[PDB]
């Protein structure tokens, strides 16, 4: 099982990102999907969530500028990042959620800037 | 927790022109919806109710259309006395009636 | 809406002792929901336990969790070059919730 | 893959009691039911009692209520059915099977069976 | 004509859990609403497209009575236009729902010290469940791409998860005895009014 | 000719009580419900308490517990009974009349209203 | 309650085509009639439940149908190994759990 995760870069403040994350050996469209990253000198902060049926959930902090979507066929969990502000300069991971079980598998992670 | 959202916060037109405000809502309720008008400082009141019944006793210029998660409200030519803050409010959800915010038209 | 804090906020110890990691909550949540977690820097976190006192699958016998209530503890029996890390501790309300890391450093 | 064993039997005159014991492994035990399905020789089958995940709510058959416990530990993998004043036509082979249902909408359906224990009640 | 059977679904000894939700239809009976009135334990009365205080002057053909056991912190769930694990994989109310949805607590009622594990709910589905549905089922969800057969192992895990009620435990995760009464309306003659 | 007459405001220190009244006339008291709507320039209108015609009272989760709402028929008045006032409590309290056509709930006639304010 | 099967005693040659029945009165609930096999000396394994099904390991040459009252199993050619004595049970709700009796196939 692997995620790898594509997309980053050096984004002016203010104009908009895609990121993906190609996943193997875990099927996207059936499973919860996390967005969790990472700010320098500071732990880890969830980000979004997705459910098996299409729900979504976002944190406080990325409401209405955050879009997190999937496509079955190529199997790529992404997240739409709009309206890009400095404070969200960190490592994106994606993970894969058992709730119970918390997540077990995740990605070496994405890099965005922003300046 | 219904929220309820209604645009534009200000709308001024001259004596004769035509009046719309719009009403949203943040889930699909229908068409449970109850139009109001308060003067400055004086008793709210009802005008339209069910977004296309006409309350018993109103002028005949107001007017209501919509349905779903928004609803209009249309004045055809507008008088010196329709100078007030409207307010728009659902009925899908009871017994917590939430409002919305208000709209004042302001007259040139 | 659940605020995490892990004390203390760094240990030091010695390889072989007994470590003491705790996770205290705001209010009292289902200890079903609680997961351990292991970060070593620039890499990817990995799971140690979930609920309360199950071992992960792939996880050494050394780091055994307890407690039940809103006072959690994560002990490893004999500390190893390889269990110096950031530890996090995750919770589950509505969304997951996650504390503020927990670094072991040789005394 | 399912795996179940049982441990007890034997020979035992009429009027004493016996314990058996069924290990189960290589699924959850604490989230599914249990059976206990017993044969006499060369008759057929008949269900004796039943056991939920919590271990409260058991239900026995018509024929054996009265002198029979079912017992359930889930810190231990281990089923049990105690067994009191024995009779002569309690002699059979005791078959310990796993519910395949939700036990709530729908119980009974066995899944997995084990492989039995002969037990013979005379002297 | 006598009085509806509302005595019996408010005061059952022994209540459903969530995912096999038991379902009671209500006909050709006298609407007696007095009891949910003063009770002063119910601590959500809810009603959806028709208000409480006229509930005794509207004709209803059929009154179907729902009943779950859900933790308090997901009350809110139970409501058209809502997501989560409950309102998409385990109960449904359409967008149009007709209805009064009541929920008081139990804290002392179905826990027991050590915990009161009966008490279950779906965790994994692959879909959306559809509006008034019960999907049950204890087919192993299939999470990755190799088809699993009955064994329980990585990427194959069981669809139920049980509840962990317990005497000393917060309000928002103690449980909760919900109804929901769908006065759902037909086009049919309305056999029963009042 | 539907008044709503509400009476009772005045300057009351934080955590007291009042009793406010809204005398009706020109229709029967015992048929119609009694809701209580309050204006303040922070939220707008707001629905605070309301009575039926069987002694059913609803009120919001802030208000639960705090206030009570209380019937006469034989004096034509209607009460609200406020406990443990807090600093944010400040509105116009406007008695309303609850009427329906079918499903849809709707308020018909409004009173006038009196200031309360928390010092 | 009660549950029949016949003939008891089947006599078919291997291969060709078999038949079975687990006709009783009292209806099943829904479809709730289950098929067992047993080989000798061994602990019974299931083959079909719900009526029409398979179970995790079981070949397409077995097959059931049945609605109601009488109920059938289906096999194709008799591989050397599926000579043996099922058993149908009813399932579903309540301490009825029942099982029939023996439908024992011979080889010749
Ligand atoms: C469920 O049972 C309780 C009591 O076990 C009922 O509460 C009683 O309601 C009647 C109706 O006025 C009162 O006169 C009694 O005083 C109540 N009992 C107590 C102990 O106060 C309750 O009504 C029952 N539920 C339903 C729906 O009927």
């Amino acid at each position: 099982v692997q995620l790898v995760e594509s997309g980053g870069g050096l984004v002016q403040p203010g104009g908009s990102l895609r990121l993906s994350c190609a996943a193997s050996g875990i099927t996207v469209s059936s499973n919860y999907m996390n967005w969790v990253r990472q700010a320098p000198g500071k732990g880890l902060e969830w980000v979004s969530l997705i459910y098996s049926g299409g729900s979504t959930y976002y944190a406080d902090s990325v409401k209405g500028r955050f879009t997190i979507s999937r496509d079955n066929s190529k199997n790529t969990l992404y997240l739409q990042m709009n309206s890009l502000r400095a404070e969200d300069t960190a490592v994106y991971h994606c993970a894969r959620d058992l709730v119970v079980y918390g997540m077990d598998v995740w990605g070496q992670g994405t890099t965005v800037t922003v300046s | 927790d219904i929220q309820m959202t209604q645009s534009p916060s200000s709308l001024s037109a001259a004596v004769g022109d035509r009046v719309t405000i719009t009403c949203r809502a943040s889930q699909s309720i229908g068409s449970y919806l109850n139009w109001y008008q308060q003067k400055p400082g004086k008793a709210p009141k009802l005008l339209i109710y069910a977004a296309s019944s006409l309350q018993s006793g109103v002028p005949s210029r107001f007017s209501g259309s919509g349905s779903g998660t928004d609803f209009t409200l249309t004045i055809s030519s507008l008088q010196p006395e329709d100078f007030a803050i409207y307010y728009c409010q659902q009925s899908y959800v009871s017994p917590t009636y939430t409002f919305g915010p208000g709209t004042k038209v302001d007259i040139k | 809406e659940i605020v995490l804090t892990q004390s203390p906020g760094t240990l030091s110890l010695s390889p072989g002792e007994r470590a003491t990691l705790s996770c205290r909550a705001s209010q009292s949540v289902s200890s079903s929901y609680l997961a351990w977690y292991q970060q070593k820097p620039g890499q990817a976190p990995r799971l140690l336990i979930y609920g309360a006192s199950s071992r992960a699958t792939g996880i050494p016998d050394r780091f055994s969790g307890s407690g039940s209530g809103t006072d959690f503890t994560l002990t490893i029996s004999r500390l190893e070059p390889e269990d110096f890390a950031v530890y996090y501790c995750q919770q589950y309300g509505s969304s997951p919730t996650f504390g503020q890391g927990t670094k072991l450093e040789i005394k | 893959q399912v795996q179940l064993v049982e441990s007890g039997g034997g020979v035992v005159q009429p009027g004493r009691s016996l314990r058996l014991s069924c290990a189960a492994s290589g699924f959850t035990f604490s989230s599914y039911g249990m059976h206990w399905v017993r044969q006499a020789p060369g008759k057929g089958l008949e269900w004796v009692a039943l056991i939920w995940f919590d271990g409260s709510n058991k239900y026995y058959a018509d024929s054996v209520k009265g002198r029979f416990t079912i017992s359930r530990d889930n810190s231990k993998n281990t089923l049990y059915l105690q067994m009191n004043s024995l009779r002569a036509e309690d002699t059979a082979v005791y078959y310990c099977a796993r519910d395949g249902l939700d036990l709530e909408w729908l119980f009974g359906l066995f899944d997995y069976w084990g492989q039995g224990t002969l037990v013979t009640v005379s002297s | 004509t006598n009085l509806c059977p509302f005595g019996e679904v408010f005061n059952a000894t022994r209540f459903a859990s969530v995912y096999a939700w038991n379902r009671k239809r209500i006909s050709n009976c006298v609407a007696d609403y007095s009891v949910l009135y003063n009770s002063a334990s119910f601590s959500t009365f809810k009603c959806y497209g028709v208000s409480p205080t006229k509930l005794n002057d509207l004709c209803f053909t059929n009154v179907y009575a729902d009943s779950f056991v859900i933790r308090g912190d997901e009350v809110r769930q139970i409501a058209p236009g809502q997501t989560g694990k409950i309102a998409d994989y385990n109960y449904k109310l359409p967008d149009d729902f007709t209805g009064c949805v009541i929920a008081w607590n139990s804290n002392n009622l179905d826990s027991k010290v050590g915990g009161n594990y009966n008490y279950r709910y779906r965790l994994f589905r692959k879909s959306n469940l559809k509006p008034f549905e019960r999907d049950i089922s204890t087919e192993i969800y299939q999470a990755g791409s190799k088809p699993c057969n009955g064994v329980e192992g990585f990427n194959c895990y069981f669809p139920l998860q049980s509840y962990g009620f317990q005497p000393t435990n917060g309000v928002g995760y103690q449980p909760y005895r919900v109804v929901v009464l769908s006065f759902e309306l037909l086009h049919a003659p309305a056999t029963v009014c009042g | 000719e539907v008044q709503l007459v509400e009476s009772g405001g005045g300057l009351v220190q934080p955590g007291g009580s009042l009793r406010l009244s809204c005398a009706a006339s020109g229709f029967t008291f015992s048929s119609y419900d009694m809701h209580w709507v309050r204006q303040t320039t922070g939220k707008g209108l707001e629905w605070v308490s309301t009575i039926g015609t069987a002694g059913d009272t609803y009120y919001p989760d802030s208000v639960k517990g705090r206030f009570t709402i209380s019937r006469e028929d034989a004096k034509n008045s209607l009460y609200l009974q406020m406990n443990s006032l807090r600093a944010g409590d400040t509105a116009v309290y406007y008695c309303a009349r609850g009427d329906s056509s079918g499903y849809y709930y709707y308020f018909d006639y409004w009173g006038q209203g009196t200031l309360l304010t928390v010092s």
